[PDB]
Order: C-alpha cells, then sequence, then structure tokens
C-alpha cells in the first residue's frame, strides 16, 4: 500500500475524510451516499493490500528464504497473482473515478456521481468470466491451503521461525497466513451488501438506480456461479 | 497469549455485524456504521487468562451454502445470534442454523446470543409485530431454545446500547479455552 492512499483512506468515513466546510454544503441523502461509496473503496483498497502481503510477503518470502518443496507454496497461495492482478485493476478504477471527483485546489473533497458504469464492467463479460473461474478454483482449493499451512508448521522448523518472524509487525496482527485466505473467500460475498446499500441512496439520477440496480443483479448472479462451481479439494 | 477463533452465525438481519463492529470498536459508531466487518483479533483478558480472539462474520454468505462453510475451518466457539423483534429468526435456530453447526463444528461450544435486546420495550416494534400476530422474543422463550439445542448458554445484548456486549465476547473466550 501507498502513503497518499492510506491517508486519503484514512478517515472512518467520507464526512471525516473531507473538510468540514465541504462537508456542510452538500444534502444529508448526498453525505449518506458517499459514506458507503467510500467504504466500497476503503475496503477494495484493504482488499488490495491483504492480496500483496500474500504474494510479497509470505508467498516470495518462501521462495527466497526456504527450501520448500515444488509446488508447495502454489498449494499454500493459490491463484494469488490472478487475484492481485484482477482486484488492482479494480482499485486502480475506483481511485481514478475518485481522483476525477476532486475539487480543484483539494487532495480529499470529492463527490462521486458516477459509481453504476465502473460496476457494470467489473461485473460483467470477460472480466466477470475471468473473476468467476477465479473465486472458483480459489474456494475449491482454500481448505487444502490451510491444511497444508498446518503440516508445516506442525513438522517444519524453519517454516515456524519463518512465520513468526513475518507476522510479528503490530499492522500485520490480522493478517496470518489462515485470515488471508479467509479475508480473499470472504470479500466477494461483501459487494452486494455495499452495493445494495449505495443504491438505496442513489434514487436521485434514474440513469444511476438502474445502473446500480444492473450491476447488483450481476453482482448476484457470479456469486451463484462461484458457488456452483466449488468442489473442496483435499490434501 | 493463546489464539482461539470466533464465528458469528445468524439470519440476515440479526445484527450480527452490528455487533462485531461494537465490541471490535474503540468508541461507538457515532457518526457511520460500517455496512461490512472485514475481521479483527482482539486482545481479552478474561479470568487471569491472556488470549487473543480472532472475529469472524458470515454476513452476505446466508444464501451460498457451498462458499459459508469456508468460514467454519478450526472455530473454538460459535456465536448463534438471532434477533429479539423477529420471531422467526428464532424459528430458524434449530431447524437451518443448529444442523450445520453441528455437522461442520461437531464438539464447538454455541452460546445463543439474542441480539436487540432494547427493543424488546420499542413502541413501533410492539405495533408492528402485533400486524403479524407476533411479540418480541421472552427471556424464557430464548432460555427454552438454548436447552433445547444443547448451547453451552443463553445470553442477550443490544449493539445499539452496547448492554451486555462486553460480557458476550469475554463468556465466548471461557468457552473457547475449556477442553
Ligand atoms: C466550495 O467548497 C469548499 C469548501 C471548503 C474547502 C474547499 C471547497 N471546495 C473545493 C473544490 O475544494
Amino acid at each position: 500500500s501507498m502513503e497518499m492512499d492510506e491517508k486519503d483512506f484514512a478517515a472512518d468515513s467520507w464526512s471525516l475524510a473531507v473538510d468540514s466546510s465541504f462537508l456542510q454544503q452538500h444534502k444529508k441523502e448526498v453525505m449518506k451516499q458517499q459514506d458507503v461509496i467510500y467504504e466500497l473503496i476503503q475496503t477494495e483498497l484493504h482488499h488490495v493490500r491483504t492480496l500483496k502481503i500474500m504474494t510479497r510477503l509470505f508467498r516470495t518470502g518462501m521462495l527466497e528464504e526456504l527450501h520448500l518443496e515444488p509446488g508447495v507454496v502454489q498449494g499454500l497461495f493459490p491463484c494469488v497473482d490472478e487475484l492481485s492482478d484482477i482486484h488492482t485493476r479494480f482499485l486502480s478504477q475506483l481511485l481514478e473515478r475518485r481522483r476525477q471527483a476532486l475539487c480543484p485546489g483539494s487532495t480529499r473533497n470529492f463527490v462521486i456521481h458516477r459509481l453504476g458504469d465502473l460496476l457494470i464492467s467489473q461485473f460483467s463479460g470477460p472480466s466477470a468470466e475471468q473473476m468467476c473461474k477465479t473465486y472458483s478454483e480459489f474456494c475449491s482449493r482454500h481448505s487444502k491451503a490451510l491444511k497444508l499451512y498446518k503440516e508445516l508448521y506442525a513438522r517444519d522448523k524453519r517454516f515456524q521461525q519463518f512465520i513468526r518472524k513475518v507476522t510479528r509487525p503490530a499492522v500485520l496482527k490480522r493478517h496470518g497466513v489462515q485470515e488471508c485466505i479467509l479475508l480473499v473467500t470472504q470479500r466477494i460475498t461483501k459487494y452486494p451488501l455495499l452495493i445494495s446499500r449505495i443504491l438505496q441512496h442513489s434514487h436521485g439520477i434514474e440513469e444511476e438506480r438502474q445502473d446500480l440496480t444492473t450491476a447488483l443483479g450481476l453482482v448476484k448472479e457470479l456469486l451463484s456461479n462461484v458457488d456452483e462451481g466449488i468442489y473442496q479439494l483435499e490434501k | 497469549a493463546i489464539r482461539k477463533k470466533l464465528v458469528i452465525v445468524g439470519d440476515g438481519a440479526c445484527g450480527k455485524t452490528c455487533l462485531l463492529i461494537v465490541f471490535s470498536k474503540d468508541q461507538f459508531p457515532e457518526v457511520y456504521v460500517p455496512t461490512v466487518f472485514e475481521n479483527y483479533v482482539a486482545d481479552i483478558e478474561v479470568d487471569g487468562k491472556q488470549v487473543e480472539l480472532a472475529l469472524w462474520d458470515t454476513a452476505g454468505q446466508e444464501d451460498y451454502d457451498r462458499l459459508r462453510p469456508l468460514s467454519y475451518p478450526d472455530t473454538d466457539v460459535i456465536l448463534m445470534c438471532f434477533s429479539i423483534d423477529s420471531p422467526d429468526s428464532l424459528e430458524n435456530i434449530p431447524e437451518k442454523w443448529t444442523p450445520e453447526v453441528k455437522h461442520f463444528c461437531p464438539n464447538v461450544p454455541i452460546i445463543l446470543v439474542g441480539n436487540k435486546k432494547d427493543l424488546r420495550n420499542d413502541e413501533h416494534t410492539r405495533r408492528e409485530l402485533a400486524k403479524m400476530k407476533q411479540e418480541p422474543v421472552k427471556p424464557e422463550e430464548g432460555r427454552d431454545m438454548a436447552n433445547r439445542i444443547g448451547a453451552f448458554g443463553y445470553m442477550e445484548c443490544s449493539a445499539k446500547t452496547k448492554d451486555g456486549v462486553r460480557e458476550v465476547f469475554e463468556m465466548a473466550t471461557r468457552a473457547a479455552l475449556q477442553a
């Protein structure tokens, strides 16, 4: 994660992120809609930070510091590069839409009027197919990854030392190997919850209410195929 | 410091997300209540034992029967939640949630938690329930359900007022420690 985005999403809400004099110039329904859009971007930034801890810190750390058997790191961190690519492109698009919405002379005051189009593009066509195929794979290999992690920690002493060492920072308190896998699996089921609450405060522009309804249907369609595609593998 | 895992389960609007948020949050959500909960590792000291309690939510997983069970591995205590302003969510506790929790988590202690206890004497809640020929869940109805499902215990709390929240999570830590 980068300091710039960490500060832009450091506040507990959109109402606390913007200047109080900018906040006071908006209708309460706009403040409420913006609070949920901000939460969607904030949690997507956290999701991408989770995937980067998995690729750079755990996955790459194990290759460069451990003599683990080939294919064991793949079994521990399935499809993490693919997942990292998908969500980093999505975060990039949400972050640019926020920057576009910035008030000239400000780096914090913005109001996003269009979001549904970005959500429709992400959860439709080839991009939705790629997430469907990737989350179906990741979730079918989830239990085997936890079991493989547990075996390695119970039999290898150098693997124990590596884990103790990388997970020592307080910033990684809720981000151990198993926590990262459950965080990733649980991510996709957050989208309908976030999009429905955004849609609830988006009845000002009818093209937006329809766009957010198309995207809500598209995410639920995706989750149903990801759920149907799950077939748990064993160690 | 031992690591223990807590998972909260229950119907859509049982208040499980609000409960996790109010507990993990240093202060109370005065300005914005978040839509979702990611995870949290709490430092709890109960009866002289120092524990690291990882907290997980199943909100959003209710309709996905092959995805939801991925939340269960290595759980040490289950909070089985229902809403006191919704007697229909209590009927689903033994029919839907208990067979699932016992199949995936055999021998894991379950605490049956009645959330939103403040709505028991709320006027709009009692009027809406009377149209449905119903009333808020009585304390003895919750205890009778906890007894019938073989729960470790029964507890009530209000995430809105914070009453009973700290006691639920300390008891969950005690239940997780017992072997
Ligand atoms: C006009 O609204 C504001 C109030 C206080 C500070 C800044 C602004 N406007 C921008 C565009 O930043």
